[PDB]
Protein backbone atom coordinates (compact mmCIF):
# COMPACT_ATOMS: atom_id res chain seq x y z
CA UNK A 1 0.00 0.00 0.00
CA UNK A 2 2.59 2.91 0.93
CA UNK A 3 4.97 0.47 -0.74
CA UNK A 4 2.78 1.09 -3.82
CA UNK A 5 2.97 4.78 -3.10
CA UNK A 6 6.46 4.36 -2.87
CA UNK A 7 6.32 2.62 -6.35
CA UNK A 8 4.11 4.55 -8.14
CA UNK A 9 6.00 7.79 -7.63
CA UNK A 10 9.68 5.72 -8.46
CA UNK A 11 8.12 4.69 -11.53
CA UNK A 12 6.65 8.29 -12.04
CA UNK A 13 10.32 9.85 -11.77
CA UNK A 14 12.43 7.78 -13.62
CA UNK A 15 9.89 8.18 -16.72
CA UNK A 16 10.04 11.67 -16.45
CA UNK A 17 13.48 11.37 -17.59
CA UNK A 18 12.97 8.52 -19.82
CA UNK A 19 13.64 5.68 -18.30
CA UNK A 20 11.55 2.69 -17.43
CA UNK A 21 11.26 0.34 -14.43
CA UNK A 22 9.29 -2.41 -13.89
CA UNK A 23 -5.16 9.94 -7.01
CA UNK A 24 -2.82 10.14 -3.86
CA UNK A 25 -0.24 8.96 -6.65
CA UNK A 26 -1.63 12.13 -8.76
CA UNK A 27 -1.56 14.62 -5.59
CA UNK A 28 2.17 13.84 -5.07
CA UNK A 29 3.18 13.80 -8.80
CA UNK A 30 1.58 17.77 -8.41
CA UNK A 31 3.74 18.56 -5.35
CA UNK A 32 7.04 16.47 -6.52
CA UNK A 33 6.96 18.82 -9.46
CA UNK A 34 5.87 21.67 -7.47
CA UNK A 35 8.89 20.99 -4.98
CA UNK A 36 11.65 20.28 -7.78
CA UNK A 37 10.41 24.31 -9.52
CA UNK A 38 11.55 25.54 -6.22
CA UNK A 39 14.36 23.29 -5.63
CA UNK A 40 15.96 24.01 -8.68
CA UNK A 41 15.09 27.76 -7.80
CA UNK A 42 17.40 28.06 -5.24
CA UNK A 43 19.92 25.40 -5.99
CA UNK A 44 20.84 23.06 -9.02
CA UNK A 45 19.38 19.99 -9.66
CA UNK A 46 20.70 17.61 -6.71
CA UNK A 47 22.10 15.10 -8.45
CA UNK A 48 25.33 17.30 -8.55
CA UNK A 49 25.08 16.77 -4.66
CA UNK A 50 24.82 13.30 -5.04
CA UNK A 51 28.13 10.60 -4.55
CA UNK A 52 26.62 7.69 -5.03
CA UNK A 53 28.24 4.27 -4.34
CA UNK A 54 26.44 0.61 -4.53
CA UNK A 55 27.54 0.05 -0.42
CA UNK A 56 27.57 3.66 0.06
CA UNK A 57 24.10 4.58 -0.88
CA UNK A 58 21.56 3.13 1.84
CA UNK A 59 23.93 4.82 4.42
CA UNK A 60 23.97 7.89 2.68
CA UNK A 61 19.59 8.11 1.73
CA UNK A 62 19.43 7.25 5.53
CA UNK A 63 21.97 9.92 7.00
CA UNK A 64 20.12 12.46 4.96
CA UNK A 65 16.30 11.48 5.77
CA UNK A 66 17.17 11.25 9.05
CA UNK A 67 18.65 14.63 9.20
CA UNK A 68 15.17 15.80 7.69
CA UNK A 69 12.77 14.51 10.22
CA UNK A 70 15.42 14.96 13.06
CA UNK A 71 13.06 17.48 14.92
CA UNK A 72 9.53 17.48 13.36
CA UNK A 73 7.32 15.85 10.38
CA UNK A 74 5.24 17.96 7.70
CA UNK A 75 3.70 17.30 4.60
CA UNK A 76 6.43 19.25 2.85
CA UNK A 77 9.19 17.64 4.35
CA UNK A 78 7.79 14.30 2.72
CA UNK A 79 7.04 15.08 -0.44
CA UNK A 80 11.10 16.49 -0.21
CA UNK A 81 11.28 12.36 1.17
CA UNK A 82 10.05 11.48 -2.50
CA UNK A 83 12.10 14.04 -4.63
CA UNK A 84 15.29 12.40 -2.53
CA UNK A 85 14.44 8.95 -3.12
CA UNK A 86 13.39 9.19 -6.69
CA UNK A 87 16.47 11.40 -7.70
CA UNK A 88 18.27 8.83 -5.94
CA UNK A 89 16.94 6.27 -7.98
CA UNK A 90 17.29 8.80 -11.45
CA UNK A 91 21.13 9.19 -10.37
CA UNK A 92 21.28 5.64 -9.91
CA UNK A 93 20.40 4.76 -13.31
CA UNK A 94 22.51 7.58 -14.45
CA UNK A 95 25.26 6.20 -12.78
CA UNK A 96 25.05 2.59 -14.39
CA UNK A 97 23.68 1.36 -10.85
CA UNK A 98 19.67 0.98 -11.81
CA UNK A 99 19.58 -2.61 -9.85
CA UNK A 100 19.62 0.05 -6.75
CA UNK A 101 16.30 1.48 -7.71
CA UNK A 102 14.80 -1.34 -6.23
CA UNK A 103 16.38 -1.34 -3.10
CA UNK A 104 16.22 2.43 -3.39
CA UNK A 105 12.05 1.90 -3.24
CA UNK A 106 12.19 -0.57 -0.25
CA UNK A 107 14.39 1.77 1.98
CA UNK A 108 11.92 4.18 1.39
CA UNK A 109 8.88 1.82 2.07
CA UNK A 110 10.57 0.29 5.34
CA UNK A 111 11.28 4.00 6.43
CA UNK A 112 7.20 5.03 5.62
CA UNK A 113 5.85 2.45 7.28
CA UNK A 114 8.30 2.05 10.07
CA UNK A 115 8.90 5.73 10.75
CA UNK A 116 6.36 8.30 9.52
CA UNK A 117 2.91 6.01 9.55
CA UNK A 118 2.49 7.46 13.17
CA UNK A 119 3.19 10.89 12.61
CA UNK A 120 0.85 9.87 9.07
CA UNK A 121 -2.23 8.44 10.92
CA UNK A 122 -2.18 10.93 13.92
CA UNK A 123 -2.49 13.98 11.17
CA UNK A 124 -5.06 12.90 8.84
CA UNK A 125 -3.64 10.20 6.91
CA UNK A 126 -3.18 10.47 3.11
CA UNK A 127 -6.44 11.91 2.39
CA UNK A 128 -5.54 14.57 4.47
CA UNK A 129 -2.64 15.09 2.33
CA UNK A 130 -4.68 14.56 -1.26
CA UNK A 131 -6.88 17.45 0.78
CA UNK A 132 -4.28 20.11 1.56
CA UNK A 133 -2.31 19.81 -1.73
CA UNK A 134 -6.07 20.30 -3.39
CA UNK A 135 -6.32 23.52 -3.92
CA UNK A 136 -2.61 23.21 -4.89
CA UNK A 137 -3.33 21.46 -8.23
CA UNK B 1 25.49 23.62 1.28
CA UNK B 2 24.19 20.42 2.66
CA UNK B 3 21.46 17.96 0.96
CA UNK B 4 19.69 18.16 3.94
CA UNK B 5 19.06 21.40 4.74
CA UNK B 6 18.43 22.03 1.10
CA UNK B 7 15.42 19.38 0.96
CA UNK B 8 14.07 20.52 4.69
CA UNK B 9 14.09 24.51 3.23
CA UNK B 10 12.36 23.32 0.51
CA UNK B 11 10.14 20.95 1.97
CA UNK B 12 9.10 23.60 4.46
CA UNK B 13 8.57 26.33 2.00
CA UNK B 14 6.56 23.81 0.56
CA UNK B 15 4.25 23.31 3.67
CA UNK B 16 3.62 26.46 4.12
CA UNK B 17 2.90 27.53 0.92
CA UNK B 18 -0.25 24.63 0.49
CA UNK B 19 -1.02 25.50 3.93
CA UNK B 20 -1.83 29.11 2.80
CA UNK B 21 -3.26 27.72 -0.54
CA UNK B 22 -5.47 25.83 1.53
CA UNK B 23 -6.15 29.37 3.82
CA UNK B 24 -7.52 30.85 0.39
CA UNK B 25 -9.85 27.87 -0.81
CA UNK B 26 -12.09 28.45 2.33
Amino acid sequence: DNREIVMKYIHYKLSQRGYEWDVVHLTLRQAGDDFSRRYRRDFAEMSSQLHLTPFTARGRFATVVEELFRDGVNWGRIVAFFEFGGVMCVESVNREMSPLVDNIALWMTEYLNRHLHTWIQDNGGWDAFVELYGPSM
Amino acid sequence: KKLSECLRRIGDELDSNMELQRMIAD
